[PDB]
RNA sequence: CCAUCUAUAAUUUUGAAUAAAAAUUUUGCCGUUGCUAUGGC
């Protein structure tokens, strides 16, 4: 009874929105108001507060929800967005965000104003501009609530990620600022997110988020202490990936400045038990390929002697020998011979091994079988001078 | 006839998250 | 800027070699004018 | 629900962007071991650079297809602020201008039709010759 | 290929028990019919 009517009464109103001529489109009528020049600036600003009210009312009753029903409303809602461009959809909604009072229609309209940005391209900088601007504003005062808090970051990151360096530099340090204090927020969603923001506006900034750098790396190190303690926190993988990526980022924007603190980063690649190892084998390629092999080599010795050698975790010590056996076979002659007495240290360190490891037989003559290929080409590409007092 | 019958047979984004949200 | 706070010698060194770097090439070409 | 479904698109999104190949999230040791190590030499020889060129390409097409609706949609709506414009004397100075611009546009192509001048020399002086001695009216 | 070493499976000790742990050593698809066998493509 009630609810047929209802059923039927959307349908009636997604019947005249539907977008099927000139004078029937709705949408094509508004684009002649902006176009006309001569049409009254006050004209226009009716149009503008008239979808806002219009937009609110069906996020109302979607969030005020009849599954039938439910899908009408989307329909009704997809027609209602194309109604007006990008440039008064802005101008038109996010004012409305600090007037809306209902937590639910203020995660709705963030999310659509991240959907217009989609498929939009440089012809939209000066409205992100001013997106950005407002989405920091209001961060602070959803810090209450978890959802929006984080779907405003989520926007963000979006943002920064699509024509992130056509952006104004302001917002782009503000927006990192803003996340390097949300990364302690003791909800572990605040955490992904802001870990997620950092990567982007890093990656933008470059050498100029340097900065910062004592308020990035220090802080997911002891993140990542944390995250292996939680072992009940339910987005566990997600966190440990969302730091492991953050690392990803800058192995590749900023190594040199990255070199002093890798032993932590390879800290937290063997030992993230969550992530797959086809994630952490993949970030590994990074620091071959970015880092300096010289010092990996000089701190492959040392993680191997404090953490690997004593972990008795076999995917940390297959990680450790992925890692070994691409240094050797990427480092230069040059290199290599600077490099012999740690590596030759390190060398009686494993086959030293299967006195202390807990493994069965098969492994230990497996992980001794890596060992001594990779030894042969490390004192192959040598010069005799340099091994003789070695052997 | 029939084993010619046999021949000739032979011959939006925004929507998930909001879904969600509600069942929240 | 070059930031010092808390960051090693070693990393300190890597914003002098990029801005001392960069600075060099505009000083070659300015005393060339002036020689 | 949704601050797991947000926390993993968010993620997802970073993979995408930094790790292209690698997949996004939803025995005998000695096994485990030579797994992690052949993993290592298959990941390194994945071509990653052809799995961002797809990607790009598909996003590509998808701005290029909405950047022409609004350059074809935006086109009607200018024709239309003409259309009344014109009909109320409103007309500005760059619409008079275009409405110049059709003028010549459409007249321009009507003296193809209309033929070259030196041809209606002697054909003047053919339909004279026809005329006069179809029609008489000497008499 | 053989042997060896692992893996899988079974009996046993602490154990209410889980648990660890020594120790040892009929069909590609579709049915019907039993609790097994044969009908169609």
């Amino acid at each position: 009874e009630f609810l047929t009517f209802m059923n039927n009464t959307f349908e009636f109103i997604n019947k005249i929105t539907e977008e099927t001529d000139v004078r029937r489109n709705l949408r094509l009528k508004v684009y002649s108001v902006l176009l006309d020049e001569t049409s009254d600036k006050k004209l226009i600003r009716n149009i503008r507060e008239e979808f806002g009210t219009l937009l609110e009312g069906v996020l109302f009753f979607i969030n005020s929800v009849t599954t039938e029903i439910k899908e009408i409303l989307f329909k009704v809602l997809g027609n209602v967005l194309q109604i007006l461009p990008v440039d008064e959809f802005v101008n038109a909604v996010l004012p409305l965000l600090s007037t809306s009072t209902n937590e639910d229609i203020r995660y709705h309209l963030t999310l659509v104003i991240g959907s217009k940005f989609e498929l939009e391209g440089s012809e939209a900088i000066p409205i992100v501009n001013n997106v950005m601007k407002v989405l920091l504003d209001r961060m602070p005062l959803e810090s209450k609530s978890v959802v929006i808090s984080q779907v405003i970051l989520n926007t963000m990151t979006a943002l920064v990620s699509k024509y992130g360096k056509k952006l104004e530099g302001s917002i782009l340090t503000q927006a990192l600022t803003l996340a390097t204090e949300k990364v302690s927020s003791d909800m572990t969603e605040v955490k992904i997110s802001s870990l997620a923001l950092i990567t982007n506006c890093v990656q933008v900034l470059g050498v100029k988020s340097i900065a910062f750098y004592p308020k990035i790396v220090p802080p997911s190190i002891k993140l990542f202490d944390a995250s292996l303690a939680d072992s009940s926190n339910p987005l566990k993988e997600q966190l440990q990936v969302a730091i492991l990526l953050l690392f990803a980022g800058l192995i590749k924007r900023i190594p040199s400045f990255l070199m002093s603190n890798i032993l932590d980063v390879l800290h937290v690649i063997y030992f993230s038990r969550e992530v797959d190892s086809s994630i952490r084998l993949s970030v590994i390629s990074l620091i071959i390929e970015n880092i300096d092999l010289k010092e990996v080599l000089k701190v492959l010795f040392r993680i191997w002697s404090t953490e690997i050698a004593t972990s008795n975790d076999t995917v940390a010590v297959s990680l450790f020998l992925s890692t070994l056996e691409s240094t050797v076979e990427n480092i230069d002659k040059k290199s290599a011979t600077s490099q012999s007495p740690i590596f030759f240290k390190l060398l009686l360190s494993l086959f030293e091994f299967r006195s202390i490891s807990s493994f069965d037989n098969n492994t230990i003559s497996r992980i001794e079988a890596s060992v001594h290929e990779i030894s042969n080409s490390y004192v192959l590409k040598m010069n005799d001078k340099v091994f003789r007092p070695l052997f | 006839k029939k084993q010619v019958e046999q021949r000739l047979e032979f011959y939006l984004a925004i929507q998930e998250a909001m879904e969600l949200y509600n069942k929240d | 800027e070059i930031t010092v706070d808390g960051l090693d010698a070693n990393q300190v060194w890597w914003q002098v070699k990029l801005v001392l770097d960069s600075i060099d090439g505009d000083l070659i070409q300015g005393i060339q004018e002036l020689k | 629900q949704t601050s797991k479904y947000q926390a993993t698109s968010v993620v997802n999104g970073l993979l995408s962007n930094l790790l292209p190949g690698v997949p996004k999230i939803r025995g005998s040791k000695a096994q485990l071991i030579d797994r992690n190590l052949k993993k290592r030499v298959q990941l390194q020889n994945r071509d990653v650079h052809k799995i961002k060129k797809k990607c790009k390409l598909v996003k590509k097409k998808k701005v290029k297809k909405h950047k022409l609706d609004k350059e074809q949609l935006e086109q009607l709506a200018k024709h239309q602020v003409l259309k009344k414009h014109q009909h109320e004397g409103t007309l500005t100075d760059h619409e008079r201008k275009y409405l110049n611009k059709l003028i010549k546009r459409n007249s321009q192509n009507l003296r193809s039709w209309d033929l070259e001048e030196e041809v209606r020399d002697e054909l003047e002086d053919i339909q004279q010759s026809i005329l006069k001695d179809t029609v008489s009216t000497a008499n």
